[PDB]
Formats: structure tokens, C-alpha cells, sequence
């Protein structure tokens, strides 16, 4: 269907210790394809997906140059924002940035985004029009006026509507085999007595891609979140994901309960019954 | 392909 | 404020004794990002454990996957020990082959 390219940057100040650490990762959909770590030895953008390895030395030179510039910018930003908030040089603080673009099934630009956080809280975001900013507080309004004067939105808009989408389309082509696949979940149920009175039913989804999935329990067709446990979707390690949902039911009543699995790779949702 | 130069905060 | 990690310890495939597998510890939902995650076999830290590159979710909380290749047996117990600033002592989650 639609696809996305996203970069995730984390900068953490290490007071007492050395320079702040900067880590960048790039994803297409739920597949990571590059990383940069300011502490690693290479000091280069590195491949993390088979289909990005065919990019030439100029690709890696450019992406290293630019992400290294970003890392210096985000180190400067940690001290700047410490000043904005009048915080001491003693505490550790975090700047996060997420940016990227979505394309539709036709491959045409759907939306772009850029949002920044400080200590895990929203700081400033590029608005949906890619022409204006939404600041979270007074410190962020200083940044907004700075970026308005510097025409920073124009720089991001031209990237998000241009090279972001063009290079995403290229990655989807070069990694058709991985990125344009859907792996339907392999499903099963387990059943374990809690006592004579009760038993746990656990509904499993394994080996699926993309990560998006819905697991729901019903009892005689009624939505059932009472006594249910839903774990966060988790990576299997091989590029697929896993999820389960459990419910505790009265012994002998297992037949009333259905687990409902919805996933893009399933032409019709599955219903599982013990 | 990452973004180009980003303006400081 | 700070956000304590959610922890899941699990195998890549449903465990079969004697068959090669991967042991995973997935920590998510935490802030700040400084964290230590160790895989334990019968209480003892496993030497060669790899992890994913630091990333984060829409709510800005971090997630990491730690993993190692292993071959389950009937006798061996596995666990994941998570050391984070939100935890007065490291949280040790035992591997359950049906979780």
C-alpha cells in the first residue's frame, strides 16, 4: 500500500563524561537500512540492510557528510536548549528528531514531517503544510522565530517533497524482495490451566511483516478486554514481528472465545477457537 | 538519503 | 519524568530442545535511553550478546532488541536482566517458552 522513510536521531549530553553521543537510524517502513553513531570507530554512515549496499561511494560520502553535520548541530542544540531552560551543566538531557515522508500506492508524495523533542517531550514540529511551525513552549518559540527568519521550513519542504520521496521510491525498487512483501502471520493458540476453575487462552501471531496487526478476543461475539492481556508487537530478529493476546476463561467454557487476527497479508481476517 | 544542512535551534 | 522499560524475553521460534534458536530480550517504552540489558543462562551472563541500534517510538520512548543464538535444552533456564535508572534494582525476567 503506502510506504514511509523515516530518520530517527537521538542526542544525549554526557556531563562529566565526553562529548554528547549522537545516534541516527534510517528506516523504510519497519525495516532499518542505515545507522550513524558518533562513538563508533568508522565515523561513517553504515549499511544495515542488504539492498542499501549497492549504493556507490558518493552515496556514502554524502550521507556521512550530512549526518555528521546534523550531529554537530544537535550537539550545539543541547547547550542552546540548556540555556533556554536555564538548566545546570550537571544534568544529562536528550534531543530527539524524527523526519521523513510517506508515499501512496502510486508512489506519489503523501505527506512529510519533522518533529523535535527535548527530554522526551514535544519541543517543535513542522506543520503539515511544510510551511509553518508549531512550538510547544516559550523556549521553542525562540527556535521558531529563528527558523522563520532563516527560511528553514523551505529547506525541509523542498527535501521532504523531493529527495526524500525520490530516494524512498528508489529503495522500494531496489528492495522489492524485502520491502514490498507481506508476510501473513502464522497463528496458533496455547491453553494452560490456571486452576480447576480457570484457564489461560493465548492467541499467537508469528513471522509477520509489516509490524501492524490487530489481535482481539471475543466471548460469544462480544468484544472482550476484561481479563485480557495484549503484549506490544516485538521483533523476531529476522525481519518479522510477533504478538500475542491472552484471556483467562472459566474451565470448560473455552468454546465461547474467539481470537480475531487482522493483518495486511490476510485476505480475510482469521478467527481462532480452542 | 538524509536531509541537508539543518539550522540550529 | 522518566519512563520504566517494558521487558519481553522470548525466542525467535517456539522452542524445541536441541534445535538452534535465538534468545531475544526486547526493552521498550523507556526514557532516558541509557540502559543495560544482559542475557543470563542459569544466572550467568552470556558473553556474546548483540543489540539493535537505538531508536524510538511515536511517543519518544526508546526501544532496543538484545539477542543471541542459543540451543534450548530441558535443563537450562534463561533470563534477561534490565538495569535502568527507574529501577532500584535490576529487573530479572525469566524466559517462559509460551510468552
Amino acid at each position: 500500500g503506502s510506504h514511509s522513510m523515516r530518520y530517527f536521531y537521538t542526542s544525549v549530553s554526557r556531563p562529566g563524561r565526553g562529548e554528547p553521543r549522537f545516534i541516527a537510524v534510517g528506516y523504510v517502513d519497519d525495516t532499518q537500512f542505515v545507522r550513524f553513531d558518533s562513538d563508533a570507530a568508522s565515523q561513517r554512515m553504515e549499511p544495515r540492510a542488504p539492498w542499501i549496499e549497492q549504493e556507490g561511494p558518493e552515496y556514502w560520502d554524502r550521507n556521512t557528510r550530512n549526518v555528521k553535520a546534523h550531529s554537530q548541530t544537535d550537539r550545539a542544540n543541547l547547550g542552546t536548549l540548556r540555556g533556554y531552560y536555564n538548566q545546570s551543566e550537571d544534568g544529562s538531557h536528550t534531543i530527539q528528531r524524527m523526519y521523513g515522508c510517506d508515499v501512496g500506492p502510486d508512489g506519489r508524495f503523501l505527506r512529510g514531517y519533522q518533529q523535535d523533542a527535548y527530554d522526551g517531550k514535544d519541543y517543535i514540529a513542522l506543520n503539515e503544510d511544510l510551511r509553518s511551525w508549531t512550538a510547544a513552549d516559550m523556549a521553542a518559540q525562540i527556535t521558531q522565530r529563528k527558523w522563520e527568519t532563516a527560511h528553514e521550513a523551505e529547506q525541509w519542504r523542498a527535501y521532504l517533497e523531493g529527495r526524500c520521496v525520490e530516494w524512498l521510491r528508489r529503495y522500494l525498487e531496489n528492495g522489492k524482495e524485502t520491502l514490498q512483501r507481506t508476510d501473513a502471520p502464522k497463528t496458533h493458540m496455547t491453553h494452560h490451566a490456571v486452576s480447576d476453575h480457570e484457564a489461560t487462552l493465548r492467541c499467537w501471531a508469528l513471522s509477520f511483516y509489516p509490524a501492524e496487526i490487530t489481535l482481539t478476543w471475543q466471548r460469544d461475539g462480544e468484544d472482550q478486554t476484561q481479563d485480557t492481556e495484549l503484549v506490544e508487537t516485538r521483533p523476531a530478529g529476522d525481519g518479522t514481528f510477533q504478538k500475542w493476546a491472552s484471556v483467562v476463561v472459566p474451565s470448560g467454557q473455552e468454546q465461547r472465545y474467539t481470537c480475531h487476527v487482522q493483518h495486511e497479508g490476510l485476505p480475510k481476517p482469521l478467527t481462532l477457537r480452542w | 538519503d538524509v536531509m541537508t544542512y539543518i539550522h540550529s535551534m | 519524568i522518566q519512563r520504566t522499560p517494558k521487558i519481553q524475553v522470548y525466542s525467535r521460534h517456539p522452542a524445541e530442545n536441541g534445535k538452534s534458536n535465538f534468545l531475544n530480550c526486547y526493552v521498550s517504552g523507556f526514557h532516558p535511553s541509557d540502559i543495560e540489558v544482559d542475557l543470563l543462562k542459569n544466572g550467568e551472563r552470556i558473553e556474546k550478546v548483540e543489540h539493535s541500534d537505538l531508536s524510538f517510538s511515536k511517543d519518544w520512548s526508546f526501544y532496543l532488541l538484545y539477542y543471541t543464538e542459543f540451543t534450548p535444552t530441558e535443563k537450562d533456564e534463561y533470563a534477561c536482566r534490565v538495569n535502568h535508572v527507574t529501577l532500584s534494582q535490576p529487573k530479572i525476567v525469566k524466559w517462559d517458552r509460551d510468552m
